[PDB]
């Protein structure tokens, strides 16, 4: 199924190389990961901690940090940036 | 674990 994110997101997505505007969730979230990866935002001894409150991610999720351990919450702050293409 | 297995854990999922 196709999601069409919304245009901070889309922005983070071409950010890393990504060229569509029209992406699965996997997809979605495999450049959200590398993003995070390679801007290296997470916390070196606890590496599901995620420090977004001076980035981009930050203004994107409304938070200034998560954990990956809170999914319902990963995909609540994702889907809020996204619509389900019918 | 390292944040990119982590973020592999989660993508697997969805």
């Amino acid at each position: 199924t196709l999601v069409r994110p919304k245009p901070l997101l889309l922005k983070l997505l071409k950010s890393v190389g990504a060229q569509k505007d029209t992406y699965t969730m996997k997809e979605v979230l495999f450049y959200l990961g590398q993003y995070i990866m390679t801007k290296r935002l997470y916390d070196e001894k606890q590496q599901h901690i995620v420090y977004c409150s001076n980035d981009l991610l930050g203004d994107l999720f409304g938070v200034p940090s998560f954990s990956v351990k809170e999914h319902r919450k990963i995909y609540t702050m994702i889907y809020r940036n996204l619509v389900v293409v019918n | 674990l390292t944040f990119x297995e982590y973020x592999q854990l989660x993508l697997s999922a969805a």
